[PDB]
């Protein structure tokens, strides 16, 4: 019996001491910092393990609008739409500080209050826009929540799609506070779990999101059973004259995002018929009856239509012996224009069965509906529309 | 060093050629290659003992 | 990708003939589709049994759509109460490196990414059975990714064939004349296939392509002038002979031309739908070929390093 | 240790100004044929990268960067250049600094592709070569920059210019040699167009036909939806036939062909970590790959 307690000693003791470079990299994992204005964030308020998004620098949007709109719209509705709002931080509105304190960051929750009249929960809603007036350090906070909204609205309508703009940033795990400006600290890359906190009071933290963007598919599609789960970053789009929409939402499943397409048809396809629909004004039809057939499969058979040599093309003498055809195309809805919801690989779950929690907590003294989230990996992809 | 010759003739030699030669090796370098198993690690360390 | 990374283990039931457990040690690199990203599954769940559906038995195309639900994962080592795979999706391994045996008429060279395809070939048709488990295994060939896009076109374009009461069947690569071996196809996935192309067929044309089209006739009178341009056409295009009849000319005036760029919108939207119908109908082209010790071809019959392709 | 890194052999007989030039080139983008430990120079330069007979065009650099293989030149020894390969070598170590050729700023959180230099050197003479060095800008302009080039090019047969990005200028047009060494680029952009802009035209005898802004949504309606009725919305069912179905399947693969050319994958994300967000031009950014 001695054999076995030698065994079970010797395996203990060469199992710490032959461990590979000391336990340094024994999880992969990186960091990062960036030094960003508070005004669309609140790290003090967001707590460590939310969502950050990045912008593009405004200074390129105003003009966008200007080359990338479907024509009849308008184009200076996004600057005129973005000028109140640099208005509504009282801060910076002065323009002269330049290449820093871009106020690049736009944190999750705040975004959430901006699109939040559009949700479902409008109870559960509500209550973040609660703590979006309340728990920020700032003041007149929901005329910033009307600028910023108004703005999104500016975004759809003068066509530089905010998912073109808005790009991922790593979660939240600590943050150096001072007046106006905070050293942010995020994880771009890795497990959100592996990121040391700092506090020694408290251990690692989790992702932090509030109950009105997380949807599952699990539940719609009733697919039970375990296995890995993909999150994802989906917006919404609404196209029309009218004042538009925009939500975010962050969906739990096993799809892929070779396979996300039919799943976000068969949720948002009501919003999809919408944007083909409308979404085209005032763009101008051509002259009704105008528009004539193809004759290539019926010139092609009978050999005494006239052709063309490559000595005869670019001639006049030949171009008027040719069939004529001048197609118009003035009055099409084209895909564009019929764009609806955009996702993005965002991070995945190698859990066996992927864990959910609804908590709800203060956010003093506001108690919100929040998922929490369990053991994410994070690896951010490119954007794709789903028109 | 190069041989010379006094030639039967006056005419002049005008120089003798004696200089030094320098030239660069080469260099090349070998390969091989020894791959071992998974489990033939933990065998010859005593993790599977 | 974890730090260790994430290998599930296939469960062999405990009822085998010894000549298939001697099949299965055949199979040590082989691609397998996973329904799930489970760590636990059996060979009932591999096996072609469960990957038919409901009822009906997929042919040849329509196995291409149960493909990119699924999850394709090789097989690393063929243990005696297991079998132990890595998945593509996620991070594949602590290092980075699988070996991929070939089991394709086609060898492979350095760098090419690799797609997969049924087995769809004449006489290779090659089905491992597990006649103790009554279980049938029909395995991909994996194929360079231009090819596997040739033989999705050749068989769609096949079934377009069967909805209007010659020839299409040879293709050729590196001077190798080989043909494929189909009967029907049913008319169920065709027009998944079919509204899947004519969808992103119609989302390239924007108001910049009538202005593109004016250039028809540049290209039939510069095909004269370059045999580069004479590279293009190869007589079997429409747009040879549609040129030969058809004189178009552009539209005038763009409405507020003065803000926009008709000619880019046009190209962007071309690139997000046509130029992206590649990976739309296959599944994508996941990994790609970096041998180690610098062999240019990987030939067929044997292994072959593997890194993932973005 | 367990850090990969590739080593490339410089032949002997460097002049001292051709020496300075690859001192300076510290963190730059390399190409090379197959990940390996030891390697000549030969397979670096740009003369490695012909045909004939053919120095390589703007289409060629897109395909020889799908089968070659990018690296980043690391500290250079007189001896050897180590550089190490991204797609092996960085899943283990995870940090490298990358210098700009390009001059457009970075920011952070941005994923980056390479570009062949295309948008606008180095030769040395004693070894008798070039050196040829992609330009690593982002993938969201890589798609723009790209596709602006192939604008002008249409119209050799508004300003095209104006590129604003993060608050910055650009001037595409700086000349003579950049337009005619893209020219391969831009016909087979057309060929595929009009070629694809036929067999829909085919297949669909009357798109352009049917009526403006409302019959055209209910005819796209319909195939935009999902239901089992597909096909009988769709086909329009000696003398010589149109070829459609074999014209379908050489305008695929040439379609095929251009999505792995033209998707710039994000081969580089950079993650700024003590120091400044905005990574100018000339500047050492560090790279953190996919895990």
């Amino acid at each position: 019996p001695n054999d076995d307690t030698e065994q079970a000693l010797d395996k203990i003791l060469r199992g710490t001491m032959r461990g590979g470079a000391a336990l340094i990299g024994s999880p992969r994992h990186h960091l990062t910092r960036q030094v960003i204005l508070t005004d669309l964030c609140q790290p003090n308020a967001d707590r460590a393990g939310t969502l950050l998004l990045a912008l593009r620098h405004p200074a390129d949007l105003p003009h966008l609008a200007h080359q990338r709109a479907p024509p009849g719209r308008q184009t200076e509705r996004l600057g005129e739409a973005w000028g109140q709002l640099m208005e509504a931080t009282a801060l910076g509105s002065g323009r002269a500080e330049s290449g820093c304190t871009r106020a690049g960051l736009v944190s999750f929750n705040f975004l959430v209050a901006a699109c939040a009249a559009s949700y479902d929960a409008r109870d559960a809603a509500d209550a973040v826009r609660a703590h979006v007036t309340a728990n920020y350090r700032g003041t007149r906070v929901g005329a910033r929540l009307d600028r910023f909204s108004e703005c999104l609205r500016a975004m759809v309508h003068t066509h530089v799609f905010p998912h073109e703009v808005m790009r991922f940033f790593g979660g939240l795990v600590s943050w150096v506070t001072q007046d106006e400006l905070a050293s942010v600290t995020a994880v771009c890359a890795g497990p959100q779990e592996a990121a040391h906190t700092g506090h020694p009071g408290r251990p690692r933290s989790a992702v932090i999101l509030p109950a009105c963007a997380f949807v599952d598919l699990d539940a719609e599609l009733g697919l039970g059973g375990p296995g890995a789960a993909f999150l994802y970053l989906v917006f919404t789009y609404r196209q029309r004259r009218d004042q538009e929409l925009c939500c975010v939402y962050v969906i739990k499943s096993q799809l892929p995002p070779r396979g996300l397409e039919p799943a976000l048809e068969r949720l948002f396809g009501r919003l999809r018929i919408t944007n083909t629909i409308h979404g085209t004004e005032d763009m101008t039809p051509p002259a009704p009856n105008r528009n004539p057939d193809f004759p290539l499969a019926g010139l092609a058979a009978n050999p005494q239509t006239p052709r063309c040599s490559a000595g005869q093309v670019t001639n006049p003498q030949f171009a008027d012996r040719l069939y004529r055809w001048q197609p118009d195309l003035r009055g099409r809805p084209t895909a564009r224009t019929c764009t609806y919801a955009a996702f993005a690989e965002l991070g995945m779950m190698p859990e066996d069965s992927p864990r959910c929690l609804h908590r709800t907590e203060r956010f003093g003294a506001v108690s919100v509906p929040v998922v929490i989230l369990e053991g994410v990996v994070w690896r951010p992809g490119e954007w794709r529309a789903c028109a | 060093h190069q041989p010379l010759i006094a030639r039967d003739g006056p005419h002049p030699i005008e120089q003798p050629t004696h200089n030094y030669m320098t030239k660069i090796i080469d260099r090349r370098a070998l390969n091989a290659a020894f791959s071992l198993a998974t489990e033939a690690i933990a065998l010859l360390t005593g993790e599977a003992l | 990708m974890l730090a260790d990374g994430f290998e599930t283990d296939i469960a062999i039931p405990s009822g085998i003939s010894r000549p298939d457990a001697a099949a299965l040690q055949r199979c040590e690199g082989r691609v397998v589709f996973l329904p799930t990203i489970r760590r636990q599954l059996t060979l009932a769940d591999v096996a072609h049994e469960s990957f038919v559906s409901g009822g009906v038995s997929p042919d040849t195309l329509g196995l291409l759509l149960a493909y990119r639900r699924r999850f394709p994962a090789v097989i690393t080592r063929v243990l005696p109460t297991r079998i132990v795979a890595c998945p593509l999706d996620v991070g594949l391994t602590h290092a980075g490196t699988v070996n991929l045996r070939n089991t394709s008429p086609v060898d492979l060279c350095n760098g090419d990414p690799i797609s997969l395809v049924p087995p769809v070939f004449e006489g290779q048709a090659t089905d491992v059975r597990l006649d103790s488990l009554d279980l049938t295994l029909r395995f991909p060939v994996p194929l360079p990714s231009p090819l596997a896009r040739e033989i999705v076109a050749r068989l769609v374009a096949r079934g377009i064939r069967d909805l209007n009461p010659p020839d299409l069947n040879v293709l050729y690569y590196n001077g190798s004349r080989l043909s494929l071996l189909a009967d029907v196809q049913q008319l169920g996935p065709v027009n998944a296939e079919l509204r899947s192309l004519v969808l992103n067929m119609v989302y390239s044309i924007t108001e910049g392509t009538t202005i593109i089209l004016t250039l028809i006739p540049r290209l039939f009178a510069l095909s004269a002038q370059d045999g580069y341009v004479n590279a293009l056409l190869q007589m079997q295009s429409v747009t040879r002979e549609a040129a030969q009849l058809i004189h178009p000319e552009a539209p005038a005036l763009m409405q507020d031309g003065e803000r926009r760029l008709p000619l880019y919108e046009a190209l962007v939207a071309w690139l997000t739908h046509a130029g992206q119908l590649g990976d739309t109908l296959a599944l994508a082209p996941v990994v790609r070929v970096c041998t180690f010790d610098g062999a240019a071809v990987v030939r067929s019959g044997d292994m072959a390093p593997v890194i993932r392709y973005p």
